[PDB]
RNA sequence: UAAGGAGCGAAGGAGGGCUAGAUUAUUGAGCAGCGAGAGGUGAAAUUUGAUGACCUGCUUAGGAGUAACAGAGGCGAAAGCGCUAGUCAAGAACGAAUCCGAUGAUCAAGGACGUAGGCUGGAGGAUCGAAGACGAUUAGAGACCGUAGUAGUUCCAGCAGUAAACGAUGCCUACGCUGUUGUGGUUAUGAGCACGGCAGAAGAGAAAUCUAGUAGGGCUUUGGGGAGAGUACGCGCGCAAGCGAUAAAUUUAAAGGAAAUUGACGGAAGAACACCACAAGGAGUGGAGUGUGCGGCUUAAUUUGACUCAACGCGGGACAGC
């Protein structure tokens, strides 16, 4: 089922993962206090948003 | 020649000194001179934390930690890449190591 | 892992089954689960090596792990006949053709095999074809040769 | 609203294998068992995560059949004169129980150590390779 | 065959503690109260202090042991069996710099069961100073062992296990031997180990 | 006497012998639960399991060991010494207005101790494991790896006498720069005495480095270019294994002799870089027929160079004659 979270990029990090594909990034979502660490592989600009299917799972790695 | 002042061990004022065994492959080695490494390390990984948020009974949980000192002879410490081969002034420096998780 | 290749079917007038060791395969990674994109042609007259010199017929590397996968056959045959046709050792209702012994990877499907039958009449049978599981030939002494059920 | 009906679990994840086995709160009676080795074909694969993962959703299965809902957890390596670190495998069992709806009670490290110890296997030089 | 169905439930219940039922066990079904007895009787379980009290959630270091004892309709009774700390504890309190004390001892209690305790203690690093270490000399720790010994048998031996019971919740012997042991050394982590039943008397 | 021995006071240490106890762990048996695999590796096979393994309970029986704390920490003549109490002798250091008075240094011969492995007799036998036997790998493995398995590994009474028994630096006794950090006593609290670690300096040395500075202080061991040779004959010890001590003939211009310098090599370690590297994306080649080059075979001749990148529509190599 169609559960989904809107989240807004504040920082990117690092470009990480083998041949550096993906982007460790700082997300906070519009409607809780939660605020992420996540990586994400498109290109991602600062003030991007993005479409979470989890509001839990982390990169604690940061 | 002589490559090392301490014959590269701890050993002083002493005849004898209890042996160990390596962690990777059994070997004896003489705990003056084996390479030491420290370990703490949760229970549960990191990944599973906003899980373990949900799953839990109590009104707050703290993670058990795990506790090791592990040994290791020059052979397996040099392959596992616990130490490295150093110039000539390099050698002569000492600094304490992080321990691990 | 091993596998047996059997031959499994009624068989009448068959003094003995011969089988190309040449199979089309279709092979999964072990340490990935994933199928391989395309079946792979195993056959005994290809020679490769294993990382620690072992013979094997088949070196695959899987595309998404970078595994290496490696399949041997071993001939069950008891004897060639003329030289060039693996006999099938049989065993009760069936023919043991080869055993395939896979490292690395499972063999999830072969896919055909190229069999040649010799009748009780001493007469070979090419590269016979099955429809619907089904193979006959008749010699010109009325000597029927089938097999039905072929699995 | 239910209360929580409690099983043990034991967990042991050595180098070579993983063991899964859910007990009453005596540990005299047994209700579930898998290996990662039951599940798997390879024998380099029965340590893998993967298999672990398999073997545990099927304990966690007979469980929800008799009626289980809460869970304690205790968990080793093979510790004694051998090795006692815990092996791959052995944190995955914990967070698999997790997605399965299971509660969590209360988790130990329970290795057997010793105070002093019998001679190991493996003569004075070691394993060369 | 689904040998499952075939079996009986019993509730566990302890006593001199605020939880009074801690959970259940299984048995295949029979016909016979002896039979029932001899399977039942001799069992053992643990649980952890945090589960039978109510309490600081800080108190969850420590773990008790009972044994099996009596059947009485869909209840078992079972009585105290030892005492352990957690091994997060143990492994978690020894730290480099520093002297760990170690003693054992063994006590009776007045209804005859024989206890064997031990104990232990560490030293400590005064403020103020600048030395890196804060080992303890062999001399003085006899001097604290020594005095260990007889707290313990002030506090335990010859009371009744409704007794012992409660002054191991509690935790008085720790906070007793820190009190008495200052004069000699400055002292941490002052604990009581464990407690072990080596004989029960016979008894009807 | 900042020479020695005897003695007094308070204290410190894994120094040694004996007596009585201890928390776990590894194996083995008994019984109970469960019903299919366990073990081992880089990857696997020997091997073991429905006579119920593995894993989880409760009982027991043995014989070893003292984890973490634990260190450029302590003790001992060296070899060596790490759980807790009690007991028995002697020693080192420190404090100080105790006693005797040259009793001392070093040492052929002679005597006592000496890890481990070995030997003679008794006790015992958990774990580990020479020999021996298998399974794999290899051209071959007798080896390395895995399964298993005996003498030994432990104790008491003895024999033996060797180690890279090494800080590769003899023992007493001197004269000698600074800073820092330990251990045990004592203190006018400023410091000392004994036993150490570390970092510079100055001198020294072929250098590396410094137990190696200064020097006709005393006494013992010991070397004299490589080899043959720590071998032969004789002798002394030992149950044996062997050990101690020690030659000639012959050969040869240097010696894998010492340390330091530059290259070449390695199956090392560490940083960097690049679609003629990769990762994420496009078009193909490898399969068919034909065109063309290379090997092989044939022929009277099928003329010939080139072979990892950096040989093979390459030798401006599309040959009817040229
Ligand atoms: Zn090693």
């Amino acid at each position: 089922s169609e559960e989904v979270y809107i989240g807004e990029v504040l920082q990117t990090l690092e470009k990480t993962g083998p041949g550096g594909g993906l982007t460790m990034c700082q997300v906070q979502l519009k409607d809780q206090k939660r605020t992420l660490y996540r990586a994400i592989m498109g290109p991602i600009a600062v003030g991007d948003l993005v479409a979470l299917l989890d509001c839990e799972r982390e990169h604690r790695r940061g | 020649t002589k490559k090392r002042s301490n014959n590269g061990r701890s050993k002083k004022n002493r005849g004898h000194t209890r042996c160990v065994r390596c962690e990777h492959c059994s070997a004896m080695v003489p705990n003056d001179k084996a390479i030491k490494k420290f370990v703490v390390r949760s229970v549960i990984d990191a990944a599973s934390l906003d899980d373990l948020k949900i799953a839990t009974i109590y009104e707050e949980y703290e993670v058990p930690k795990s506790y090791y000192k592990l040994n290791y002879c020059v052979s397996c410490a040099v392959h596992i890449k616990l130490v490295r081969v150093r110039s000539r002034w390099e050698r002569k420096i000492r600094k304490e190591q992080r321990v691990s998780a | 892992m091993k596998y047996n290749v059997y031959i499994e079917g009624t068989f009448s007038g068959i003094q003995s089954i011969m089988v190309e060791q040449v199979y089309p395969i279709t092979i999964k990674c072990s340490g990935c689960n994933l199928v391989h994109k395309k079946d792979v042609i195993l056959s005994i007259d290809s020679i490769n090596y294993t990382d620690k010199d072992e013979k094997v017929n088949l070196k695959v590397k899987c595309a998404s792990c970078t595994r290496q996968m490696y399949i041997l056959i071993k001939s069950m045959a008891t004897e060639l006949y003329e030289e060039k046709f693996y006999c099938a050792k049989k065993e009760d209702n069936r023919y043991l053709a080869s055993q395939l012994q896979g490292r690395g990877c499972y063999i999830e499907k072969i896919k055909d095999a190229n069999i040649h039958v010799l009748s009780e009449k001493g007469r070979i049978y090419p590269d016979i074809v099955f429809d619907e599981g089904y193979w006959r030939e008749e010699d010109n002494m009325n000597n029927t040769s089938s097999i039905e059920d072929f699995n | 609203e239910q209360r929580l009906n409690f099983a043990l679990l034991f967990i042991k994840a050595t180098k070579n294998d993983t063991i899964i086995h859910a007990t009453d709160l005596t540990g005299a009676e047994t209700l579930a068992k898998s290996s990662g080795g039951s599940k798997v074909k390879a024998h380099r694969d029965e340590r893998d995560p993967y298999a672990a993962m398999l073997a545990t959703q099927d304990v966690a299965a007979v469980l929800k059949e008799k009626g289980y809902n809460a869970v304690h957890i205790k968990i080793r390596g093979k510790g004694g004169n051998q090795s006692k670190i815990i092996g791959p495998g052995g944190s995955t069992v914990i967070r698999t129980m997790m997605r399965s709806e299971f509660k969590l009670g209360r988790v130990e490290d329970v290795t057997p150590v010793a105070t002093d110890s019998t001679r190991k296997k493996g003569g004075r030089r070691g394993r060369r390779l | 065959k689904d040998s499952f169905l075939k079996k009986e439930k019993y509730n566990l219940r302890i006593e001199n503690f605020p939880v009074r039922e801690v959970g259940a066990t299984l048995v295949n079904k029979q016909s016979t109260v002896a039979a029932l007895e001899k399977k039942l009787v001799g069992r053992v379980f643990e649980a952890n202090q945090g589960d039978i009290t109510t309490s600081d959630s800080a108190n969850c270091y420590r773990k008790f042991s009972f044994k099996i004892d009596s059947l009485a309709g869909t209840n078992a009774h079972a009585i105290f069996n030892g005492m352990c700390l957690t091994s997060e504890k143990i492994k978690g309190m020894v730290k480099r710099g520093l002297t760990l004390i170690e003693g054992v001892k063994d006590v009776v209690t007045k209804e005859g069961i024989t206890l064997r305790i031990l104990t232990i203690a560490q030293s400590k690093k005064e403020k103020n100073s600048t030395k890196k270490t804060a080992y303890a000399k062999t001399s003085v720790v006899k001097e604290v062992r020594k005095n260990i010994f007889r707290i313990v048998d002030n506090e335990l031996n010859g009371k009744d296990i409704e007794q012992i019971v409660k002054k191991l919740q509690m935790e008085t012997v720790g906070k007793e031997i820190e009190k008495e042991c200052q004069k000699i050394i400055p002292l941490q982590n002052c604990h009581v180990l464990k407690v072990k039943v080596v004989k029960r008397p016979v008894k009807e």
